[PDB]
RNA sequence: AGGACCGAACCGACUAAUGUUGAAAAAUUAGCGGAUGACUUGUGGCUGGGGGUGAAAGGCCAAUCAAACCGGGAGAUAGCU
RNA sequence: ACACAGGUGGUCAGGUAGAGAAUACCAAGGCGCUUGAGAGAACUCGGGUGAAGGAACUAGGCAAAAUGGUGCCGUAACUUC
RNA sequence: AAUUCCUUGUCGGGUAAGUUCCGACCUGCACGAAUGGCGUAAUGAUGGCCAGGCUGUCUCCACCCGAGACUCAGUGAAAU
RNA sequence: CGAUGUCGGCUCAUCACAUCCUGGGGCUGAAGUAGGUCCCAAGGGUAUGGCUGUUCGCCAUUUAAAGUGGUACGCGAGCUGGGUUUAGAACGUCGUGAGACAGUUCGGUCCCUAUCUGCCGUGGGCGCUGGAGAACUGAGGGGGGCUGCUCCUAGUACGAGAGGACCGGAGUGGACGCAUCACUGGUGUUCGGGUUGUCAUGCCAAUGGCACUGCCCGGUAGCUAAAUGCGGAAGAGAUAAGUGCUGAAAGCAUCUAAGCACGAAACUUGCCCCGAGAUGAGUUCUCCCUGACCCUUUAAGGGUCCUGAAGGAACGUUGAAGACGACGACGUUGAUAGGCCGGGUGUGUAAGCGCAGCGAUGCGUUGAGCUAACCGGUACUAAUGAACCGUGAGGCUUAACCU
């Protein structure tokens, strides 16, 4: 359950340790965005030598919530903190090249199989 | 709303509620029929009936426990002395309400609240 | 198609092998049996008239047990009417069992809807609630204005405003029904059906299909 | 009511062995990927466990890759396969909610010996 | 919050037209003392349903 | 030592809510400032209306002040309603 | 103006904890505040708790929430030291 | 600028975005030297801005506890 | 002018169409995609933030789209009071001055218990022509109507390529709405436990009172949303713009004059709800009452005695029904409520005793004890025998049938 002024950490290596979510994409007067959803997002926090800096405008996914994702079960997988991997704006791809942290199966797809790829654990 | 749910308010907090049923309970105890409202006396058969099925095994325990909720030790040995025994055979119902009118100062419709084996 | 008249057991669900739990509601569906049936002859419509349950002998009333005498019929708890399509008929003491619902696949649910008492406007018509704070005397969970000035000297009709809310009769359409028990009288669709526990339903084939 | 008893303990499951919270257990679920049904361990500390019967679930919390992950599983659910007591222990409550604070020595539990 | 016309006292009575009290049906009768009482409440001398529940 | 510090009595009155035919013709509740000093308080006294007093707001002078109150000139005058 | 949640100077100063005349619970002593009884709608008042997010509310972080003690370590720019 | 109309002046910083803020420029409509000029540590229930923490402020409200409101009995107003 | 509260925001809205999106078309300097323009169309929908008192505007990022206006520039007896526009103070400027400036700057009391209309709900009365209990029809009224993206068709048509469809089908979402509590959660001052201070129960132990429920930790039912089910339609009819067919007037031509066909989210239906006070008061089914007499002003007349039906109401036990009424269940031939038994759930191994330890404490008895609203049972208590209301065959006139 991710909306705007929302900070988030960040799951690879694209330099940034702490991310802003700007806009829930995806549908007018959209409140919420949980795990596979695009978030346009700002950057707060950095490494001083990243391939991103401090105050760029991109996309990102979310990959982690506290909120949690639901099974067809009833079962609910839940996290400790809510957690995003970088996108570029227009190819939407990732741009960092190391997942750190699981993921979760809702996320795989045609458009996220290097996430799945590089992800240590796939719950 | 008030679905499923029991207990009367009374227009008391807790408690009141609380302190005010133990004293009524020690009273119908220690009198055998008191006449009180009618709700009080609802809400009163929940308080007392427990006590006498709780006396009906005289333990240490039990005695510990029914003067946690009465508060008074005469209370306590007319419980499990007298009642227990008395209502040893009866499956609840303990006591009665007998309706009795109405209050002169507001209205209110009163009843008399006795136990069984009084008489 | 006509429907039968069932009672709102309570809601549990069924795992699937594949790891699915579907949230079903329990409709008890007795032998609704007929007590009349009405034509175009006296009537001037096709309908037949059903009754379900038990009811107490010292308490069904003369007329109502005259008329389930005249059928020739146990008195049950109530009478409803089912239409009837063309090509449909019934006979008067009929007595007509869940396996009519034993090969469709959604029906409607119509019940009676739980009684949420004098309702507000934010509970009601989903109102929002005004400032907390910021120096509101007064005015925290009123409906705020209500219409114009002057130009219609007045409320206009089906203003939404506060009043009774719930205990009326809504209809949920195109529930999937997963298991029909004629064995034990049953019927679980998936999903919340109105009314409480214990409440009358009315479950019919969908007509949206 | 015993209708849905009589719907539920169908459904049940005859073999769901005794865990007590701050257990530590071992679940293995089915995964269904592509068309493979493969079997994914899940290993952590039961820091709650709701008994209602056929709705009965159990809360198992793990550090995996740094990160907590907590996962409610159904018990009566047929997509877990096994359950595993793999180390009892010994705590006061029944459910274990400030375990979501504490990290490394802080969030060790004694072993309930028998 | 205030009235512009004095109402009149055919709209008093009106609304009076429902402020009318009930009396009461019916007095049940005692079967042992045979005096009257309400229904479901005890005589005035304490019988109800013939015992003689208190005395007084 | 201190027109020093924190903070009750005590003095004051910054903010919010209530109340606004009030519990109250200015208050209550929760917070707030000073609190050995240019402090505060009791009793008694003095200053009188174009006058007093005023760390000065035209503030206060008996719930009344860009000139108090009471009685009188006085039935002021009113091309106004 | 009231049997009015206001105002009113001095004196006495028990116990346990506590720096304390704060505060909590009590003693001596004195009260339960001159309409009650029910019910347990909207709404208002005064409070309690809250998933995920955490000022995006708003004129404005108003109000709430939060901090809060003793001892020790340690403590910047600037400075009239 | 507590002074600047034009003006949201221009540039820079801060913010994803800043008519406010801070630092500069000077083109000072219409600053300016005891109706004082410029600085200034400390202080301020002072004005503006920013950040951390915090949170029902809000997204979006939910439940609960009490006093009213509602019903009964008694007394019994008011503005208009 | 013996008072019509004047910006902006909030909360509720509602109408217009000169239509922003979605829908249907015509022309294109329309290859396709994407557009331009005009016509028809108002069913639904129609951003969040930064700055600023702002409306506006600029900017950031969205979206199918971020419509234009009316409504006392809608809405202060609904809220706010930042702006404007009181009294205090200051700057610049003007004036000798008091003072002044659509110049700026800091601060600065927003009342009303609703009589009527109106509206949202909910009842009482009477009526509908004997009374009563039910089930209906449906005159009419209201609700609802949004849309993205992906895939297939198909890299097909088109096109030199780049690119890239119509039509049609399937899936998955966003916003909204209805319902529900099985799940995930929240609350749960009526359940259990821990703990601080103090007082008390003679004391120990064990408990209880107060301290915001003393502070905390969990948590039943219930209510709930953030949770999970469902919906928007398809279809038909008549059409708008428009497209036509045949066809003259006007030997041709021509969609129109006669005649016929197609045609949109609009219209009427179809879907949901109310609904016979629909006084035009409807329909069906069932039940109940089959006595004597007096009267004068003889008539839809008045009265006496006997009779008291079907049913209802009242009372009581009450409810996932409820402001009160109302509604529903039950009243001994009884599970309506409480209690009780058993179970479940929650909390988390009670007290007492024994052992070990100097002791705090730990261990055994012991997953113990307690356990609200839950589940299944059970007449133990309370739901009284009655009494009350309601009557006694139900107008006239024709018509038709049967005697
Ligand atoms: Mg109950
Ligand atoms: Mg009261
Ligand atoms: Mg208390
Ligand atoms: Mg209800
Ligand atoms: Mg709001
Ligand atoms: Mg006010
Ligand atoms: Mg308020
Ligand atoms: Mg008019
Ligand atoms: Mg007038
Ligand atoms: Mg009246
Ligand atoms: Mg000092
Ligand atoms: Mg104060
Ligand atoms: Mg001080
Ligand atoms: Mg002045
Ligand atoms: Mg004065
Ligand atoms: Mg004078
Ligand atoms: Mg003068
Ligand atoms: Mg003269
Ligand atoms: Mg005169
Ligand atoms: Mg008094
Ligand atoms: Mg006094
Ligand atoms: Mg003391
Ligand atoms: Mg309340
Ligand atoms: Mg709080
Ligand atoms: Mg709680
Ligand atoms: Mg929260
Ligand atoms: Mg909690
Ligand atoms: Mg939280
Ligand atoms: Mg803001
Ligand atoms: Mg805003
Ligand atoms: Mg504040
Ligand atoms: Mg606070
Ligand atoms: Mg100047
Ligand atoms: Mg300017
Ligand atoms: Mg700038
Ligand atoms: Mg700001
Ligand atoms: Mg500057
Ligand atoms: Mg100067
Ligand atoms: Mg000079
Ligand atoms: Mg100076
Ligand atoms: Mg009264
Ligand atoms: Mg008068
Ligand atoms: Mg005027
Ligand atoms: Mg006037
Ligand atoms: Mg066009
Ligand atoms: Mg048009
Ligand atoms: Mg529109
Ligand atoms: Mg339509
Ligand atoms: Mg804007
Ligand atoms: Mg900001
Ligand atoms: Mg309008
Ligand atoms: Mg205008
Ligand atoms: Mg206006
Ligand atoms: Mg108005
Ligand atoms: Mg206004
Ligand atoms: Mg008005
Ligand atoms: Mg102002
Ligand atoms: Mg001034
Ligand atoms: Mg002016
Ligand atoms: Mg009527
Ligand atoms: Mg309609
Ligand atoms: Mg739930
Ligand atoms: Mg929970
Ligand atoms: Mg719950
Ligand atoms: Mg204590
Ligand atoms: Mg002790
Ligand atoms: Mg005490
Ligand atoms: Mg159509
Ligand atoms: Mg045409
Ligand atoms: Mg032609
Ligand atoms: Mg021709
Ligand atoms: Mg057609
Ligand atoms: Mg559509
Ligand atoms: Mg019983
Ligand atoms: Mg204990
Ligand atoms: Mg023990
Ligand atoms: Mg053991
Ligand atoms: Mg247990
Ligand atoms: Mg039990
Ligand atoms: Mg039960």
């Amino acid at each position: 359950m991710i909306q705007e002024q929302t900070m988030l950490n960040v799951a690879d290596n694209s330099g940034a340790r702490r991310v802003m979510c700007i806009k829930v994409l995806g549908g007018s007067h959209r409140r919420y965005a949980g795990v596979g959803d695009i978030i346009k997002i700002t950057i707060k926090e950095a490494i001083p030598r990243g391939k991103v800096k401090k105050g760029d405008v991109l996309k990102a996914v979310v990959v982690r919530t506290k909120k949690g994702v639901r099974r067809p079960d009833g079962s609910v997988i839940r996290f400790d903190g809510n957690a995003c991997v970088l996108l570029n704006n227009n190819s939407e791809q990732p741009i960092g090249t190391r997942i750190f942290g699981p993921v979760t199966r809702e996320l795989r797809s045609e458009k996220f199989m290097k996430i799945i790829s590089l992800a240590p654990e796939v719950l | 709303m008030r679905h499923r749910k029991s207990g009367r308010q009374l227009n008391r907090n807790s408690s009141h509620r609380q302190a005010m049923f133990r004293n009524m309970a020690g009273s119908l105890v220690r009198h055998e029929i008191i006449k009180t409202t009618l709700p009080k006396a609802k809400e009163l058969r929940r308080v007392v009936e427990p006590l006498i099925t709780l006396a009906k095994t005289d333990s240490v325990a039990n005695r510990r426990l029914a003067f946690a909720r009465t508060r008074d030790n005469e209370i306590v040995a007319k419980l499990f002395n007298e009642l227990g025994p008395r209502f040893a055979s009866r499956a609840g119902g303990y006591t009665r309400i007998l309706k009795c009118g109405f209050r002169a100062g507001d209205n209110a419709p009163m009843a008399y609240i006795e136990l069984v084996d009084r008489s | 198609m006509i429907g039968l008249v069932g009672k709102k057991v309570g809601m549990t669900r069924i795992f699937t092998e594949d790891g699915v739990s579907i949230p079903v509601t329990v409709i008890e569906v007795e032998a609704n049996r007929v007590t009349q049936v009405k034509d175009l002859a006296n009537d001037g419509y096709r309908a037949i008239q059903v009754t379900t349950g038990a009811k107490k002998a010292n308490r069904v009333t003369k007329p109502e047990a005259g008329h389930f005498a005249k059928a020739g019929v146990e008195a049950g708890r109530g009478l409803w009417e089912f239409r009837l399509a063309e090509g449909e008929e019934f006979t008067v003491g009929q007595s007509i069992s869940v396996e009519l619902f034993a090969d469709v696949k959604k029906v409607d649910v119509t019940g009676t809807s739980k009684g949420k008492g004098f309702a507000g406007t934010v509970k009601r018509w989903n109102f929002r609630t005004q400032d907390a704070t910021h120096g509101n005397s007064l005015s925290h969970r009123v409906p705020g204005s209500i219409g114009q000035n002057q130009t219609p000297g007045k409320v206009f009709k089906g203003k939404k405003m506060a009043g009774q809310m719930g205990n009326e009769r809504v209809t949920v359409q195109s529930l999937d029904v997963v298991r029909v028990d004629a064995e034990r009288n049953l019927l679980l669709v998936k999903g919340a059906v109105p009314g409480a526990t214990g409440s009358d339903l009315i479950v019919k084939p969908a007509v949206k299909a | 009511s015993n209708i849905i008893k009589q719907l539920e303990q169908e459904q049940m499951k005859q073999d769901v062995p005794s865990f007590r919270p701050g257990d530590t257990v071992e679940v293995k679920v089915w995964v269904v990927e592509g068309s493979k049904k493969r079997l994914q361990a899940f290993e952590g500390v039961v820091i709650a466990i709701r008994n209602r019967g056929l709705h009965s679930a159990f809360t198992v919390r793990k550090i995996s890759n740094g990160e907590g992950v907590e996962r409610v599983f159904q018990t009566h659910s047929p997509v877990v396969d096994s359950i595993s007591v793999k180390r009892r222990g010994a705590v006061r409550k029944a459910k274990l909610y400030y375990l979501r604070e504490r990290t490394g020595k802080a969030a060790r539990i004694k072993e309930r010996l028998n | 919050a205030v009235q512009q016309n004095k109402p009149t006292r055919s709209k008093r009575g009106m609304r009076r037209s429902h402020d009318a009290l009930t009396a009461v049906t019916s007095l049940s009768v005692d079967k042992t003392s045979g005096e009257k009482h309400l229904r479901h409440h005890i005589t005035a001398d304490g019988y109800y349903r013939g015992r003689k529940v208190i005395a007084k």
